[PDB]
């Protein structure tokens, strides 16, 4: 179960990330709160997930769907790039990232 | 914002209040600037968040003509609105 | 300049986590300001990266330089494993993040 | 223990008691400490503020006169110390 709302305090990272996007430096209202809020519920979804589960694989799949999230939601809503090379140098971040989180 | 009142005055204070917007509009923050309408020397200013639309202006000399500005965060909005008001 | 933003944002992402854990409940002084100053320092940077750069790699840069900062930080301070899977995962990251810069 | 030390009244008045502490070395200061007094008695229950870490010093008003009290000055939590307490009459 643990693992679930690990997936979702993982879910609710992207949610804040979307969301300070549109804040748009943290100026508007709503878009602001969303930031915030849906910072703390990630956390603290985390911090009971990761009660359960090991501390590693928590923060590795946590993060991962956070920038992956992040990079997804972000092409489509803010029309962000889509190139060969830019899908790739993110591939070799986001496992690099998922990597050294899956070491410790 | 639009709608800057001044919903209420006393001689040394004014109650302002302004449109927000709905929604999409509403900023994190206003700075509202008062001061002298004439010889000003500066401006006092301060901030409020953004969620309240009202504001209070004390410590005004009475019988001044003073002149109150409420900024949005940046410009790309819906540039400052300003007012003139004698206490 | 946003890039370089990111960087601090990064760091400063690493030196809140570390300070959270040497303070206690959130209790000691001294380590509880530091990662306070730290937090609203990284999400601050953050925000104000996020006006011109896309939140799929503002994030997953961001989350990075942490990440990196993290091993670089465990391995030096903490005497921490250093293995080649932990340097090759270092190396992803570094690859991600410079490649990432590259694709501007 | 090791914190908060040294727990004296600096100034004292028949209602009100001046009391400080060391509240240790950089590394031990407490993002708070949470002070406690009542008649050293306990004719029904105890009297309780805190006072933001950063402070090494608290004042305590409000008190009977001629009586002896009990003032105990906590950190956050037991990790730190066992909470130094002191009697005193006003
Ligand atoms: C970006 C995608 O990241 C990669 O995708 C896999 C997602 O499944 C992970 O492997 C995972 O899947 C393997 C099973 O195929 C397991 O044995 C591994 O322990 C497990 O880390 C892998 O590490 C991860 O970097
Ligand atoms: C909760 C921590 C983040 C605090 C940031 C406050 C948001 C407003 C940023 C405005 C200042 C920079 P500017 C005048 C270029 O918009
Ligand atoms: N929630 C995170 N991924 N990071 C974070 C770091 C610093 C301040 C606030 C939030």
């Amino acid at each position: 179960m643990a693992w679930l709302i690990l997936i979702i305090a993982g879910i609710f990272e992207v949610v804040w990330a979307i969301a300070l996007k549109y804040s748009n430096g943290f100026t508007r209202l709503i878009p602001s709160m969303i930031t915030l809020i849906g910072m703390l519920i990630s956390f603290y979804l985390l911090s009971q997930a990761t009660k359960t589960l090991p501390i590693g694989t928590a923060y590795a799949i946590w993060t991962g769907i956070g920038a992956l999230g992040a990079v997804i939601c972000g092409i489509i809503f803010f029309k962000e790039p889509l190139t060969a090379l830019r899908i790739v140098f993110m591939i070799l971040l986001l496992t690099g990232i998922i990597g050294l989180k899956a070491t410790s | 914002p639009t709608k800057l009142e001044v919903v209420a005055a006393t001689p040394t204070s004014l109650l302002i209040s302004w449109d927000a917007g709905h929604w999409w509009e509403w900023v994190t923050y206003y700075r509202i600037t008062y001061g002298e309408t004439g010889g000003n020397s500066p401006v006092q200013e301060f901030t409020v968040p953004g969620y309240s639309s009202t504001a209070t202006i004390s410590g005004l000399k009475p019988g001044v003509d003073y002149t109150i500005t409420v900024y949005a965060p940046t410009s790309d909005y819906g540039s400052p609105i300003s007012i003139n008001y004698r206490t």
